[PDB]
């Protein structure tokens, strides 16, 4: 099946800077079948972006994403202290799988 | 209430069928709420024939049909009763007794490939015009002259199906467009 | 609104079985599906399968090809996941989510993803 | 009463142009001797079935005022021109009161009002907020907002144009063919008789 | 049967004005209008105008708009035609015809034509 | 105004076969508003066809007409000694105009 990959595993940036998360795919994946999630500590994950471009209901405008074919990327315009969590990238082009995950924490 | 009709399973699907392979879906025994298309996708073209558009949530029918396909940007006009053309005559013909609606919208961001997408094909040369609600999933050596060929393409022997090769840099009339047609019975 | 509620935690032991319940209210039940994803403490997520609340058609993963089965009851608006032959390697939190990735009536794929998630049920096997 | 002029029923039946259903023409006929015998003598294709009074007894009555209305509609919609009826034409274009005391006439007009290329000169109204009162005309073109978002007089999805066309062609069947309808209304009360009828 | 009889010939000198009459018999006078058609010797017909016998409305041709006036009297059932400022190129035969091309009471077009002509009057 | 032209200006035909005349309109003229007339020499015109298809009162069945839009045709099944005169074509779709006139000998 399509094996997914994210890098880097851990990011240490400033609370207020502009960050970027990367997701890498093995085979080609239809852009209509890729999404992203956020897992705040002590909770359950929630949907952020679906279709690699559309923003989910109740998601701030500061979130956005773009990419197609093999490399997909989620960009955050600004970092905020409610945004420190682990994020995942999904595909359901053939069967379904989840990424390894990427963590972003405070730089100091 | 309960048992809402599956109109979101036909407008938000991932893969849309080709014109010559237009899928047909059966909808029955469900409460139909036509408010889903009353506010969506502020670029679509809604036209309904045989019934008042703003009376849909007042009528009880027997069966409801739904067919979906992807056509060219400038060919959306040909999908109408009492109209003819390459697509209308040769691929999908809507009869005069239509009693249904037609929906189309832009699909650039999902059906465009940088190198060109060849997943969508259409039939340009048929032996004869097709009846309303008729489908011909069959490709065979098309002879225009008088000398038959033994299944080999060439002069006077043309493959009846042609691709589209959609690209992001084409025009508005050349961009892929997704069309769904509802037929009431 | 949409809210998902599950059962409590379990301390099941090897060789046993466990049942997970998922109750929802706030949407037409015969319109959407239910999908299950589990996550070990410290690792990433992991998929199990899909169930249709309309006709019972189901699809399952490969690593859980025969170890799992799921059922739904329309009147009570609840779905159940059965996992058997439990092992110490299945110590994880099991999640119930409303699925908008495959259609309930026709079985075709859709544009979207898991849009609503429950509190989470913790199960430890030892 | 002694009146010499004759009623112009040939001026409303043998006319060239007939108005559309949504702007139907109304004429006033008064102060003349009415001879309805010319209507029955026509070939048995006129649908002369009418209410409140028998056709044969029309020649021996006096009427205060006679109003004639004419329009062109579809073949199967002629059923809708009757008291106590409902439909698209009955509820949006032309309405007849429950007490009518008049006569309704209709005949085929395929050879005259239909063109091979298609005739789009005839119109009917498809959208209106409420049903119309008896004997009312609504000649008003304006966008109709079915939804809630307003539009500044522009076409849209929830913003509609209330007039459609019939698209008559000689290739359809009898049910889609154009028919010409003439509806006669009589008023009886005071009777300073204007329409008298032939009697010495 | 319907018959229309006109006046006699005239030898009116150039510059003057002429009047032609047309008396009807055999039909209800008010229900129909009267039209006028002229024919020069050796040429074709030409339309002069239209007059209604119920309300007096007229519809003249653009060529003779400010020159010709028509008048009808119900008592004698006779129509009249006045042509003013005669010219040398007006020598023709004028005709009186019963009109079914335009309505009398309402003035709308009808299906038909000039169905009853007169004997004809020669004017020089 | 709408101008009607008749061709040919004269027809020489044998006494007993079928004739055909033409009245072509510059613009579009409705089939409601066309009529034909006949004028024997030293007489007055009389009406033959009205509505481009219907027949006037007292006209035999050998006179017939058809046509629509731009082309109109008047046909006679067979000729008689009383059917050799000048024929005219009329319209009143806009104003009222006559035709040039076709002679038959
Ligand atoms: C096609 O999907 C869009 C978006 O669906 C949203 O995301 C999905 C993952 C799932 O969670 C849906 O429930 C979400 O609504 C639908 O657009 C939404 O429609 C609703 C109802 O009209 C409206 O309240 C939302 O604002 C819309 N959201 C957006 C982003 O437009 C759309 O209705 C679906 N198509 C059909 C035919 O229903
Ligand atoms: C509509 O007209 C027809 C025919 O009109 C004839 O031609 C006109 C130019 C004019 O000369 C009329 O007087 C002619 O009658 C009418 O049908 C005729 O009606 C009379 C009266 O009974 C009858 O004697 C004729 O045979 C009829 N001829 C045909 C061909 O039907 C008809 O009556 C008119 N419509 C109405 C409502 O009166």
């Amino acid at each position: 099946e399509i094996v997914l990959t994210q890098s880097p595993g851990t990011l240490s940036l400033s609370p207020g800077e502009r960050a970027t998360l990367s997701c890498r795919a093995s085979q080609t994946v239809s852009s209509t079948s890729l999404a992203w999630y956020q897992q705040k500590p002590g909770q359950a994950p929630r949907l952020l972006i679906y279709g690699a471009s559309s923003r989910a209901t109740g998601i701030p405008d500061r979130f956005s994403g773009s990419g197609s074919g093999t490399d997909f990327t989620l960009t955050i315009s600004r970092l905020e202290p409610e945004d420190f969590a682990v994020y995942y990238c999904q595909q359901h082009d053939t069967s379904l799988t989840f990424g390894g995950g990427t963590k972003v924490e405070i730089k100091r | 209430i309960t048992n809402l009709c599956p109109f979101d399973e036909v407008f938000n699907a991932t893969r849309f069928a080709s014109v010559y392979a237009w899928n047909r879906k059966r909808i029955s025994n469900c409460v139909a709420d036509y408010s889903v298309l009353y506010n969506l996708a502020p670029f679509f073209t809604f036209k309904c024939y045989g019934v008042s558009p703003t009376k849909l949530n007042d009528l009880c029918f027997t069966n409801v049909y739904a067919d979906s396909f992807v056509i060219r940007g400038d060919e959306v006009r040909q999908i109408a009763p009492g109209q003819t053309g390459n697509i209308a005559d040769y691929n999908y013909k809507l009869p005069d007794d239509f009693t249904g609606c037609v929906i189309a919208w832009n699909s650039n961001k999902l059906d465009s490939k940088v190198s060109g997408n060849y997943n969508y094909l259409y039939r340009l040369f048929r032996k004869s015009n097709l009846k309303p609600f008729e489908r011909d999933i069959s490709t065979e050596i098309y002879q225009a002259g008088n000398k038959p060929c033994n299944g080999v393409a060439g002069f006077n022997c043309y493959f009846p199906l042609r691709s589209y090769s959609f690209r992001p840099t084409y025009g508005v009339g050349h961009q892929p467009y997704r069309v769904v047609v509802l037929s009431f019975e | 609104q949409v809210q998902l509620v599950q059962s409590g935690a379990e301390v099941k032991k090897p060789g046993a079985s466990v049942k997970v319940s998922c109750k929802a209210s706030g949407y037409p039940f015969t319109s959407y599906g239910i999908s299950w994803v589990r996550q070990a403490p410290g690792q990433g997520l992991e998929w199990m399968g899909w169930i249709s609340t309309y006709n019972g058609n189901t699809n399952y993963a490969q690593k859980f090809q025969g170890r799992v089965t799921m059922t739904t009851d329309t009147s009570t608006t609840t779905g159940y996941m059965e996992l058997r032959r439990l092992r110490s390697d299945d110590t994880a939190v099991y999640y119930c989510a409303r699925d908008y990735t495959r259609g309930a009536w026709f079985g075709e794929s859709l544009i979207g993803g898991f849009d609503n998630w429950g509190q989470g049920t913790l199960v430890t096997v030892s």
